[PDB]
C-alpha cells in the first residue's frame, strides 16, 4: 500500500520492450518528442497498458498455428487461447518494434520430434498491409513447410523493406491494422510534461544491422521488473507525482532527482543541452523518495 | 470561440450562513483544464482558495477554508462550483475562478470578472512598494523557503488597477504569448525576483509571485508590490 | 528481532517466468522419483533474498553467456552478460549461466556492440557440456565448430538434444552439467535439495525449450521457484522468521484455497501429495501462492489433490 | 563408533554458573541439529534448548531463556551449554541429543548424561499404564492447537534407567530397529502409542512429543510408567 519501487540496481534489469539487460539510459533524440510504445506500458498503481505482458518471459513473443506450404500466422494467446481483439492491439506481449524488419525465429510447441533441429528461421514486413495482428494474423515472408502450433520470437532486425530505403528507428511502433469500426485501442502517446523536464529511456540492444552500424538500440519507459512490481503490488496514487532519486547504493549518495508519473513514465531535467541521464552509472538503484506536486522542480542531471 | 469564465452567486451573506459560487466557461473544452478558485480581499493580495483537476482526482483546499468550503465540478455543464459553509467575515473577498493551462506549466492564464461575497447582516514575502521612472528598471523581489520556492517553481502574475491578474512568468523565467521581454523572472535558493526593463507607465499595476508549497499542499502567494510609475 | 512481513508476488502463476530458461511456466510437477535430489544453479535463492549459485536477477539475464573467440578457433573465454571479467575461481560459472544438465546445448550468439550495415548478424553453433574442456568455473568452454569471425559473442541456448557421448543416454533436464571447484569457497556449487521428509515432495515449476529428445514428447525443464519470486525477495529481504513458510495456493477469482505448502528458507516448495497418482500437478495454473504464517519444519501439511471421477 | 559424551555438570549451588560440553564421535558433527534435553530424577525429560547446524537457527525453552545460552564449535566436534544464574529448578541430568533427518529430526542418538545438583508439563499422559504379557496397551497424549493439533507426533522409549531411544516419528513411523507391536497414532489434538503383544522387556517411561507453534519450542508429555505384569 505504500508505493515503492524494486531495490535492484538499474545494471541487472530487463528492457521492457526486448527481454534484454538494460544497458544505459537516454533521452529521445528529439527531446520534446512522444512516444507510444504498446509494451512496458503500466501505471504505477499496476494497470499494464498495451499489449504489456507481466513477465519478460512473454515480452516480443508471438504464437500461432500456420497451415503447411502457407505464409498466414494466425496469432493465439502465448499459452494457445484464443485472441479476442477486447482493447487490444495484438496478444500479449506481440512485439511493438516499428519501423524495421523482423527476422523471426520459431518452433512448434509442443515438441513432438526425436531427432533433427526444431527451429524454424523467416521473416516479417510489419509495415506490409496484410501485417494485421489486431484483426488476429501476420503473413510471414516464406512458406513454411510443416504446419502446426508455432511461438517464437525476434531474432534479429534490419531496416524496414518498402520504406524507399528508411533506417531502423525504434522510437516508431507497427500499424496493428484496422476495418471498418474495427480500430485497435491503442495505449495513448506518453508526453514531456512542461516544466522543463525530458523522459528518461532505458535501452537494450537486440541484433540486427543499421544503416549506421551502430549499436542496435531499443528504448522504454520502465524496466519490466518495475511493471512486475506496480502489478503486484497495486500501490495507491498519492499525488500528481512520484519523486524518487537515483542512489548509489554503496555510499547512500544520491546521483539524480526524477519524477515518475502516475501514467507509468520518468522525467529529469537535463543539467546542459549536451548531458543528461547518458552519464549515469548502471548500479544505482531507484529510491522512492515522496510524493510531490505537477510543480516540483527537479535538480537538473548531467555535468 | 470566445475563451471565457464567468462567476455568479456572489452577494451579501450573513455571517454563519452558505453559499453557492458557480463559474460558467465557454469557448474551450471545459473537462481538458483544471481549475482554481482565487479571491481577495478588497485592496488586500491574492489569496489561492481551491484546486481541482480535470477528472476531480485531485483536489486542494487553504488552511483556511479547509473543512468549510467544498470545490466540484460538472463537465457535463461547463461549470465550477465552490460551496461555502460557516461562513465568517475572514471570508469577504472578490473570488475569481481561473484556468491551468499546460503550455504555461498550468499557470492560470485564463481569469474570470469575479464575483463579490460580503459577509455581513502572508506567507511569500515581497516589497510592498516600488518605483521607477519611464525608461528605467526595477526588480520586484519576491523571499519564500525550502517547502515553497526552494521546491517548487515560481510563477508572476500582475494585476492593473480593478481587472484579473496576468500570468506574467512560469518556470521561474518563462513567459507566455504576448508578455513581452522586459519582463524576466529568476530564482535562486529560496528566493525568486522579477525584473522590469525599459519600464513604462502601463506597467502600473500589482505584481504577485505565487509558489506550490509541499508543506501546506498548496499554493502560496507573495503580498504583492504596487509598482508605481513616474 | 527483524520482523517485515514476508510477501509473495500477487501475480497468477500462468504468468510467470521459469528461473532456469526465461520461458512461461506451463505447469507443476514432482520429481519422476520424489525422493530425488536436485542441484540446479539456477533458481537458487533464499526466501530472504541472497541468490546462490549462478542464478541472476532478471529473466533478461537468465540461460545466457558472454565471452571472447578468436576467429578460427572454438575456445570461448567467458565473461559476465555485461562484459565485465569473469574471474577463473569467482564462481561454477558466470552469473545466469544456462544449468542444464544431460543435453547437448544447440547456441545461437551474435557479436555485441553491434557493427554491421548489412547481412545476418547470428552464428549457430554447439556446446557438448560433458567433454573435458567444459569448464566454465575455468572462464572458459569449447564450442563444436569455429567460428569465422572472432570478437564479443553474447548469445543463448537455442534447442536441445540428447547428450552425445553418454552412452545414448536422454535429455534429462533434471541433472546438471558437471562444474565447479572445491578449491574455493566462492567456486562452489549451490548445494544439492533434498525433500525434506515428513512424506513431503518438492514441487518444481515446468516450462519448455525446443528440442527433440527420444520419447518425442515435451522438453520440459523443471526449476525451483518462478523467477519473479526470486527477484521478488532479492528486493524484498523479508526477514526469516520461521523455519518455514505457510502458503496457501489461491484461487483469486474467489479467494478459495486450494491447498497448503511449505516455502522452506533454502528456496524450495513442498507439499504432500494425497496419493501416488495425485498431487499439485493437478490445480490450475491460474492461481496465486499467498503468505499465510511462519510454521515449523515439523508443520503437518494436509495433502494436495485428489483422484476419482 | 556414533558416539555423544556430555560432561562438566556437577554439584553447584544457587546463582553459580556451569559449562557443560559435549563431544561427537562417529558421526560428523556439522553436519547435525543438536538438543539440550535435562531429566530431574524421577521426573519426565524436559527439553531445555536446540541449536542448528550453523548455529542459525537457536531455542529455547520458556523456563531457561535469560539464563541458558547454547553454542557449538563444529570445529572442536563439541557442543556447548553455559549454565548461567542456576536455581534449584534446574537439577537434573542433562542429556545432548542428535536429530536425525531420515527419522523427521528425531533424536535418533543420546549420550548418558552428566548431572548437575543445585541446593542450599503441556502435553498430557497417563501417570501409569500396565499389562499382563501378551496384551495390548494403549497410552493416550493430548495437547492443544500449537502442538498436536499442527505438527507431528513423536514418541520416546525410555528404558529403566537408559536414555531415551526415539519409538515412533511422524505419528506412525517406526525408525530401524522398532517392532511393528509398537504402532502410532493422532487424531486432531490428540496422540496415542499403541503396544500389542506385550514382553517383560517393554516396561519403560513412555514420552510423547510435539513442536509447539506459540512456545516455539518442543514440548513432552509428562511420561508413562508402563509396568508389565
Amino acid at each position: 500500500r505504500p508505493f515503492t519501487v524494486p531495490n535492484i540496481p538499474l545494471k541487472y534489469l530487463s528492457n521492457s520492450r526486448i527481454p534484454n539487460p538494460i544497458e544505459g539510459m537516454s533521452l529521445s533524440p528529439d527531446q520534446t518528442q512522444n512516444v507510444q510504445f504498446q509494451n512496458g506500458r503500466c501505471t504505477i498503481d499496476g494497470q499494464p497498458l498495451g499489449t504489456t505482458p507481466v513477465s519478460v518471459s512473454q515480452l516480443c513473443k508471438f504464437r500461432g498455428r500456420i497451415t503447411s506450404g502457407q505464409r498466414v500466422l494466425n496469432l493465439t494467446e502465448l499459452d494457445g487461447s484464443p485472441f479476442m481483439a477486447f482493447a487490444a492491439p495484438a496478444p500479449a506481449g506481440f512485439p511493438d518494434l516499428g519501423s524495421c524488419d523482423w527476422h523471426i525465429e520459431m518452433s512448434k510447441i509442443p515438441n513432438s520430434s526425436t531427432q533433427n533441429n526444431p527451429i524454424v528461421t523467416n521473416s516479417v514486413k510489419p509495415n506490409s498491409q496484410q501485417f494485421v495482428p489486431h484483426l488476429s494474423s501476420i503473413t510471414l515472408d516464406e512458406n513454411v513447410s510443416s504446419g502446426g502450433d508455432y511461438i517464437g520470437t525476434i531474432q534479429w532486425t534490419s531496416p524496414p523493406s518498402d520504406s524507399g530505403g528508411a533506417n531502423t528507428n525504434f522510437w516508431k511502433i507497427p500499424d496493428y491494422g484496422s476495418s471498418l469500426a474495427e480500430a485497435s485501442q491503442l495505449a495513448p502517446a506518453v508526453y514531456p510534461p512542461g516544466f522543463n523536464e525530458v523522459i528518461v529511456y532505458f535501452m537494450a540492444s537486440i541484433p540486427g544491422p543499421n544503416q549506421s552500424g551502430s549499436p542496435n538500440l531499443v528504448p522504454c519507459l520502465l524496466p519490466q521488473e518495475y511493471i512486475t512490481h506496480f502489478i503486484s503490488e497495486q500501490a495507491p496514487i498519492q499525488g500528481e507525482a512520484a519523486l524518487l532519486h537515483y542512489v548509489d547504493p554503496d555510499t547512500n549518495r544520491n546521483l539524480g532527482e526524477f519524477k515518475l508519473y502516475p501514467g507509468g513514465y520518468l522525467t529529469c531535467v537535463p543539467n546542459s543541452s549536451s548531458t543528461g541521464p547518458q552519464q549515469l552509472p548502471l548500479d544505482g538503484v531507484f529510491v522512492f523518495a515522496s510524493w510531490v506536486s505537477r510543480f516540483y522542480q527537479l535538480k537538473p542531471v548531467g555535468t | 470561440a470566445e475563451v471565457q469564465l464567468v462567476e455568479s452567486g456572489g452577494g451579501l451573506v450573513k455571517p454563519g450562513g452558505s453559499l453557492r459560487l458557480s463559474c460558467a466557461a465557454s469557448g474551450f473544452t471545459f473537462s481538458s483544464y483544471n481549475m482554481n478558485w482565487v479571491r481577495q480581499a478588497p485592496g488586500k493580495g491574492l489569496e489561492w482558495v481551491s484546486s481541482i483537476s480535470t477528472s476531480s482526482r485531485y483536489i486542494y483546499y487553504a488552511d483556511s477554508v479547509k473543512g468549510r468550503f467544498t470545490i466540484s465540478r460538472d463537465n457535463a455543464k461547463n461549470s465550477l462550483y465552490l460551496q461555502m459553509n460557516s461562513l465568517r467575515a475572514e471570508d469577504t473577498a472578490v473570488y475569481y475562478c481561473a484556468r491551468e493551462e499546460g503550455s504555461v506549466d498550468y499557470g492560470m492564464d485564463v481569469w474570470g470578472q469575479g464575483t463579490t461575497v460580503t459577509v455581513s447582516s502572508s506567507v511569500l514575502t515581497q516589497p510592498p512598494s516600488a518605483s521607477g521612472t519611464p525608461g528605467q528598471r526595477v526588480t520586484i523581489s519576491c523571499s519564500g523557503s525550502s517547502s515553497n520556492i526552494g521546491s517548487n517553481y515560481v510563477y508572476w502574475y500582475q494585476q492593473l488597477p480593478g481587472t484579473a491578474p496576468k500570468l506574467l512568468i512560469y518556470r521561474n523565467n518563462q513567459r507566455p504569448s504576448g508578455v513581452p521581454d522586459r519582463f524576466s523572472g529568476s530564482k535562486s535558493g529560496t528566493s525568486a525576483s522579477l525584473a522590469i526593463s525599459g519600464l513604462r507607465s502601463e506597467d502600473e499595476a500589482d505584481y504577485y509571485c505565487a509558489a506550490w508549497d509541499d508543506s501546506l499542499s498548496g499554493w502560496v502567494f507573495g503580498g504583492g508590490t504596487k509598482l508605481t510609475v513616474l
